[PDB]
RNA sequence: CGGUCCGGCCGGGAACUCAAAGGAGACUGCCAGUGAUAAACUGGAGGAAGGUGGGGAUGACGUCAAGUCAUCAUGGCCCUUACGACCAGGGCUACACACGUGCUACAAUGGCGCAUACAAAGAGAAGCGACCUCGCGAGAGCAAGCGGACCUCAUAAAGUGCGUCGUAGUCCGGAUUGGAGUCUGCAACUCGACUCCAUGAAGUCGGAAUCGCUAGUAAUCGUGGAUCAGAAUGCCACGGUG
C-alpha cells in the first residue's frame, strides 16, 4: 500500500509435525477453505514420500523445497520506450513462499489420480530435481541472466 | 396440471352450450372465450369457435382432443419470421 | 400464581412500568418473583429511498419489542383486583396469566 | 394510483367479506375425499356461479394512502415511501434506524 | 438527496416520537391509519389555529390526542365548546372513545412548523419570499434560539428558472446528534407552482 | 451381456451398465436386481448364465428400445397431427415447456444463426 | 474446589471447569478423542495445557454451545487460560506471551446493501 | 447437591452459560527514544481490547437543466358521448439476433451410498403446523402445541468415518423432451411451482478483453426473512469452514 508497511499476521504451526513452513504449504494448498481436505493431503503426500526416501518428513521436504527456491527474480520497471524486466533478488521469506506455490501449481497439472499421488510424485522429483516445478525454477533463472545487464 | 381429486374443468355456461348442440343437433359455430375448459368426449365432432385474443377461430373436435384445453387450439400470438 | 408480560418499544418506559408493577403487589400481596427479562424482538425493516430508481440507496429501520416477565408466587385478595385497577401508562401492553 | 383504481380495491374487499361463508362451504366439499362425486362436481359448478371477485387472491394489497401496488409492506399498510416519510417525522412508534 | 431527515435520525436520542403506542402486528396498520386520518382532519380544521405537533397516544383502547399550538383560545373558544366539537368526531374516526388534551406552545417563533407556515402564509399571499425569511431568521436569534436555517426552494417570484435559496444565523450542527434541532416543512401552493420552506432551529445540546 | 437388443459393458458394475438400455435409469436399474436377487456391485463379468436369464426377463416386463422410441414418437407426432401449441413448439424447433425464447433457447434451436 | 474459567470465540461460550488430576478431557460428557475428529482442534485444546508441564496433573470438564468445530475448539483453550489463571495466577506472564489470554474479537462481518457478501461488490462495466 | 424412567428429567440449586437493564473499561493515560522545550511519531508496559479496537448509521457548498408529472403533491396545456368508466379474452413471457447481471457445471481437493458431529439469525393466527397413519414421491388424512427464550416452521450443510467409482463426455454434467402426478388458486393452454419414471444437449476451464477483494476478508457451505393464494438462481439478513 501506499502509506504504511504493515505488521503481518501470525500462523499456526502444523498439528503432526510442530512446522510452521508445513502448515504455511498447507494453506497455499487449500482450496475454498477447506483446510480439512487439505490436511490430509499433506499428510497423505508426505507419508509416501518420506516413504520412498527413508528421511523425516521434515527433512525430505525441505529437499523438494531447497530445488525450487528461486535465487533472482526479474519485474517489470518500464522507464523506456519498452517493458525493462530488471533481476531483483528475493527476500528469503518469498523465496520461500514462491517455492511452494510452484510445487502445488505443478501438482495440479500432473496426470495422477489422486492429489496427493500427483504431490508426492512432484515433491519426489523436486528432490531428484527434475520436474515442471525445477522447470518454472530455470525459465526465472534463466530470464534472470537474460536480462543482468539491468541493475 | 389440475389434481384429480377435482376433476376437470369447463365453464357452466359453456357446458350448457354443449348440452344444447348434443340435444339440438345444430352444427353452427359456436363462438367460446373459454379458452381454459378442458374437451369433453361429447364434445367431438362439433365447431366451436374458441377466442384467441382478437377473433374467433373454429375448432373441429377429434377424438384426441379430449384430454387438453380449448386455448391449445386457438394461438394467441402470430409469428411468421425475421427474415 | 399470575404471570405478568410487559410488552413495549421504550425500554427505560418499562422499566418505569416494571418497578411500578412491582410495587403494587410488593404493598398489597407478598413475593413478587422478580423483573425477569425476557429476548427482545428486533424486527428489522429495509426499504427503497428513492421514488423511481436507486437499488442500491437504502434505510434500514428496526423496532424493539421490549420484554419483561414478573411473576407473583402468592395471590392474595388485594393482589389481582387493586392491580387489575391500576392502570399502566401506553406503550406498556399488561397480560395477566391467571394460574 | 387512479380513483377507479382504488374503487376497485374496495368493491374486491366487499365481495370477498360477502361470499367468504359460502365459498368455505363449497371447498369443504370439494377438498372431502369421502363425498359424493356428484356433489363435488356440482360444487366446483356453483363456485363458478359466484363473482370473480370475491375471492381472496382476486385483491391485491395497495398502499393505505396513495394505492401505490407495489413496495407494501403488510405491517404497516403503507408503500415503502409513505413508510419512510412516517417514520421520519415519527408517527410510527418504536421505528428508527437501525445499525448494527 | 444527501441529508438525513433530522427528525427521524434523533428519534432514539433526543426526539420523542409523536406516536407512542404499542399494538401487535394484527392491529398495527389499523392504528397507523386511525392515527394518520385524525392528523389529516386536525390540520385541515385547525389551520386558523397555529398547530405545531399533533401527538397521539392510546391506553386500553381509547385515543388520547395532544395538540400542541401557539394560542389554545381559537382550539377551545367558549369553555368546552370546539374541543368537544372536535373529541366527538375523532371517536368517529378512531372508534374508540376519545380525549383532547392542549399543550401551549410557549414562543412560537423558536417552532420550526409555526415558523414554516408563518413563511408559508406569507408566500401564499403574494410577499417577498427574502423578506419573508429574512424576519424568520431575525425573530427566532432574537428570541434566543441558538442557531436557525430556513430555506425555501422553486419558482421564486413566479421566475421560470426555479432555484433555492437559504440564510442561517447561529450555528445549526445536523451532524451532532445530541443536537436539538427542530426541523419541520411546509408548502405554499402559489399560483406559479409549489414553493417548499424548510426550516431548522437549534437549541441547544441535551446534555443527557 | 446382451440384454434387450443390445450390449452391455462387462467391466462396469450390475447397475451402472444396465442404464445403457433405452428406458432404464438408475432408479429403474436398483428394481430389477432386486427382483433377480442380484448385488449392484458385481459386474456383468462373473454373472451365472441363468442370472442373466433372469435378468433378460425382469428388462422384458418394461418398454425399452424398440418399444420407446416407438412411443415417444408416437406422442410427438400425436402433438404433430393436432395442430396445438405444444404441436407448434415441437414441429418450429421452440421450447416446449414454456421457457425464454428472448434469450438462451440453445438446446432447442441448436447453435447460434446469425445474421446474414 | 473446582476452578472455572469462560471461553468466548466467534460464537462459542466454553464452560471450563478445572480439578487437579490425571488428565481427563470430559467435553459435552464426551471424550476429546470422541468430540474433536479434526486433529487441528485437538491440538487448541492442549495448548495452554502443553504450554506449562501440566497435561498429567489436572482433570476437567468442559462444555461448550454454539459456533463450528474450530470455534468451539478456540473458546475452550481461552477457558482453560482463563481458568488456569484462577489456579496460579503466575501463569498470566506467560499465557499473555503465549497470545492465549487475548479474546480473539474476529467476528463475521454483516451483509451490507449493494455488496452481495460483507465485502464483495457486484461486478462492474462501463459500457 | 439428593433422586431417577439416565432425559435438567425432578426435587432443587443459584453458581455458570445466557437473557437484558444499569455501570466500569482505553485516555497516547503511563514508560522510553525522536521532535522545534511543541504538535506529533516510533517502540513496550499493563490490559479482553492501543492509538479511529472492528462494523454500521451519519454524506459540507455545490455539480450533472442527472432521475422520477407512473407513489404522492402541483403551475400550465389537453380529454369530457372520451384520452373517462365496466367486463371477458389476449398481451406484458413473442424470437434470425446483440449486451449486461447471475445460477449450475466442465469433476477425483470429486460424484455416490451408508453412518455421524458442530450453528446463528428469523417468521408464525384467513398463520406456524408436531406426533401418528397413508403415499416411491411431491403430498394427503386425522390432529396436538403455539400470538410464542415454552410450540411449530426445522433434520443445518460444508465436515468426519467407511465403502464405491478409477479419467472416460464417465456412476462427471444436467439441458431438453415424453409419460405419470401433487399442491395453490373461480381457473395453471398461452403462462406457475414441485414430485416420480424415462430422456441424458452443450460443456473437458474459456479469444481480445475484463471484475471483485487486504482478515474472519476473499473463496466456499448451508440457514432465514421481506414481497406473497401460489410462484426466485434476485434482494435483504444469518452463521460454518477459512
Ligand atoms: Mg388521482
Ligand atoms: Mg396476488
Ligand atoms: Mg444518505
Ligand atoms: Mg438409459
Ligand atoms: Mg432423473
Ligand atoms: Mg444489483
Ligand atoms: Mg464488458
Ligand atoms: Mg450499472
Ligand atoms: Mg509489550
Ligand atoms: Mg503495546
Ligand atoms: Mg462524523
Ligand atoms: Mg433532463
Ligand atoms: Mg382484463
Ligand atoms: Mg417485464
Ligand atoms: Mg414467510
Ligand atoms: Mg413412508
Ligand atoms: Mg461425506
Ligand atoms: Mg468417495
Ligand atoms: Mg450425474
Ligand atoms: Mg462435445
Ligand atoms: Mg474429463
Ligand atoms: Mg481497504
Ligand atoms: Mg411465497
Ligand atoms: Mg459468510
Amino acid at each position: 500500500p501506499r502509506r504504511r508497511v504493515i505488521g503481518q499476521r501470525k500462523i499456526l504451526p502444523d498439528p503432526k509435525f510442530g512446522s510452521e513452513l508445513l502448515a504455511k504449504f498447507v494453506n497455499i494448498l487449500m482450496v475454498d477453505g477447506k483446510k480439512s481436505t487439505a490436511e490430509s493431503i499433506v499428510y497423505s503426500a508426505l507419508e509416501t514420500l518420506a516413504q520412498r526416501s527413508g528421511k523425516s518428513e521434515l527433512e525430505a521436504f525441505e529437499v523438494a523445497l531447497e530445488n525450487v527456491r528461486p535465487t533472482v527474480e526479474v519485474k517489470s520497471r518500464r522507464v523506456g520506450g519498452s517493458t525493462y524486466q530488471v533481476p531483483v533478488e528475493v527476500r528469503p521469506v518469498r523465496r520461500n513462499a514462491l517455492a511452494m506455490r510452484w510445487i502445488v501449481e505443478a501438482a495440479r497439472k500432473r496426470g495422477d489420480k489422486s492429489m496427493a499421488l500427483r504431490l508426492a510424485n512432484e515433491l519426489s522429483d523436486a528432490a531428484e530435481n527434475k520436474g515442471t516445478a525445477v522447470k518454472k525454477r530455470e525459465d526465472v533463472h534463466r530470464m534472470a541472466e537474460a536480462n543482468k545487464a539491468f541493475a | 396440471p389440475r389434481s384429480l381429486k377435482k376433476g376437470p374443468f369447463i365453464d357452466l355456461h359453456l357446458l350448457k352450450k354443449v348440452e344444447k348442440a348434443v340435444e339440438s343437433g345444430d352444427k353452427k359455430p359456436l363462438r367460446t372465450w373459454s379458452r381454459r375448459s378442458t374437451i369433453f368426449p361429447n364434445m367431438i365432432g362439433l365447431t366451436i369457435a374458441v377466442h384467441n385474443g382478437r377473433q374467433h377461430v373454429p375448432v373441429f373436435v377429434t377424438d384426441e382432443m379430449v384430454g387438453h384445453k380449448l386455448g391449445e387450439f386457438a394461438p394467441t400470438r402470430t409469428y411468421r419470421g425475421h427474415a | 400464581r399470575i404471570r405478568i408480560r410487559l410488552k413495549a418499544f421504550d425500554h427505560r418506559l418499562i422499566d418505569q412500568a416494571t418497578a411500578e408493577i412491582v410495587e403494587t403487589a410488593k404493598r398489597t400481596g407478598a413475593q413478587v418473583r422478580g423483573p425477569i427479562p425476557l429476548p427482545t424482538r428486533k424486527e428489522r425493516f429495509t426499504v427503497l429511498i428513492s421514488p423511481h430508481v436507486n437499488k442500491d440507496a437504502r434505510d434500514q429501520y428496526e423496532i424493539r419489542t421490549h420484554l419483561r416477565l414478573v411473576d407473583i408466587v402468592e395471590p392474595t385478595e388485594k393482589t389481582v383486583d387493586a392491580l387489575m385497577r391500576l392502570d399502566l401508562a401506553a406503550g406498556v401492553d399488561v397480560q395477566i396469566s391467571l394460574g | 394510483a387512479k380513483q377507479s383504481m382504488k374503487a376497485r380495491e374496495v368493491k374486491r374487499v366487499a365481495l370477498a367479506d360477502k361470499y367468504f361463508a359460502k365459498r368455505a362451504e363449497l371447498k369443504a366439499i370439494i377438498s372431502d375425499v369421502n363425498a359424493s362425486d356428484e356433489d363435488r362436481w356440482n360444487a366446483v359448478l356453483k363456485l363458478q356461479t359466484l363473482p370473480r371477485d370475491s375471492s381472496p387472491s382476486r385483491q391485491r394489497n395497495r398502499c393505505r394512502q396513495t394505492g401505490r401496488p407495489h413496495g407494501f409492506l403488510r405491517k404497516f399498510g403503507l408503500s415503502r415511501i409513505k413508510v419512510r416519510e412516517a417514520a421520519m417525522r415519527g408517527e410510527i412508534p418504536g421505528l428508527k434506524k437501525a445499525s448494527w | 438527496g444527501q441529508k438525513v431527515h433530522p427528525n427521524g435520525i434523533r428519534l432514539g436520542i433526543v426526539k420523542p416520537w409523536n406516536s407512542t403506542w404499542f399494538a401487535n402486528t394484527k392491529e398495527f396498520a389499523d392504528n397507523l391509519d386511525s392515527d394518520f386520518k385524525v392528523r389529516q382532519y386536525l390540520t385541515k380544521e385547525l389551520a386558523k389555529a397555529s398547530v405545531s405537533r399533533i401527538v397521539i397516544e392510546r391506553p386500553a383502547k381509547s385515543i388520547r390526542v395532544t395538540i400542541h399550538t401557539a394560542r389554545p383560545g381559537i382550539v377551545i373558544g367558549k369553555k368546552g365548546e370546539d374541543v368537544e366539537k372536535l373529541r366527538k368526531v375523532v371517536a368517529d374516526i378512531a372508534g374508540v372513545p376519545a380525549q383532547i388534551n392542549i399543550a401551549e406552545v410557549r414562543k412560537p417563533e423558536l417552532d420550526a412548523k409555526l415558523v414554516a407556515d408563518s413563511i408559508t402564509s406569507q408566500l401564499e399571499r403574494r410577499v417577498m419570499f427574502r423578506r419573508a425569511m429574512k424576519r424568520a431568521v431575525q425573530n427566532a436569534m432574537r428570541l434566543g434560539a441558538k442557531g436557525i436555517k430556513v430555506e425555501v426552494s422553486g419558482r421564486l417570484g413566479g421566475a421560470e428558472i426555479a432555484r433555492t435559496e437559504w440564510y442561517r444565523e447561529g450555528r445549526v450542527p445536523l451532524h451532532t446528534l445530541r443536537a436539538d434541532i427542530d426541523y419541520n416543512t411546509s408548502e405554499a401552493h402559489t399560483t406559479y407552482g409549489v414553493i417548499g420552506v424548510k426550516v431548522w432551529i437549534f437549541k441547544g445540546e441535551i446534555l443527557g | 451381456a446382451r440384454i434387450a437388443g443390445i450390449n452391455i459393458p462387462d467391466h462396469k458394475h450390475a447397475v451402472i451398465a444396465l442404464t445403457s438400455i433405452y428406458g432404464v435409469g438408475k432408479t429403474r436399474s436398483k428394481a430389477i436386481l432386486a427382483a433377480a436377487g442380484i448385488a449392484e456391485d458385481v459386474k456383468i463379468s462373473e454373472l451365472s448364465e441363468g442370472q442373466i436369464d433372469t435378468l433378460r426377463d425382469e428388462v422384458a416386463k418394461f418398454v425399452v428400445e424398440g418399444d420407446l422410441r416407438r412411443e415417444i414418437s408416437m406422442s410427438i407426432k400425436r402433438l404433430m397431427d393436432l395442430g396445438c401449441y405444444r404441436g407448434l413448439r415441437h414441429r418450429r424447433g421452440l421450447p416446449v415447456r414454456g421457457q425464454r425464447t428472448k434469450t438462451n433457447a440453445r438446446t432447442r434451436k441448436g447453435p447460434r444463426k446469425p445474421i446474414k | 474446589n473446582q476452578y472455572y474459567g469462560t471461553g468466548r470465540r466467534k460464537s462459542s461460550a466454553a464452560r471450563v471447569f478445572i480439578k487437579p488430576g490425571n488428565g481427563k478431557i470430559v467435553i459435552n460428557q464426551r471424550s476429546l478423542e470422541q468430540y474433536f475428529g479434526r486433529e487441528t482442534a485437538r491440538m487448541v485444546v492442549r495448548q495452554p495445557l502443553e504450554l506449562v508441564d501440566m497435561v498429567e496433573k489436572l482433570d476437567l470438564y468442559i462444555t461448550v454451545k454454539g459456533g463450528g468445530i474450530s470455534g468451539q475448539a478456540g473458546a475452550i483453550r481461552h477457558g482453560i487460560t482463563r481458568a488456569l489463571m484462577e489456579y496460579d495466577e503466575s501463569l498470566r506472564s506467560e499465557l499473555r506471551k503465549a497470545g492465549f489470554v487475548t479474546r480473539d474479537a474476529r467476528q463475521v462481518e454483516r451483509k451490507k446493501v449493494g455488496l452481495r457478501k460483507a465485502r464483495r461488490r457486484p461486478q462492474f462495466s462501463k459500457r
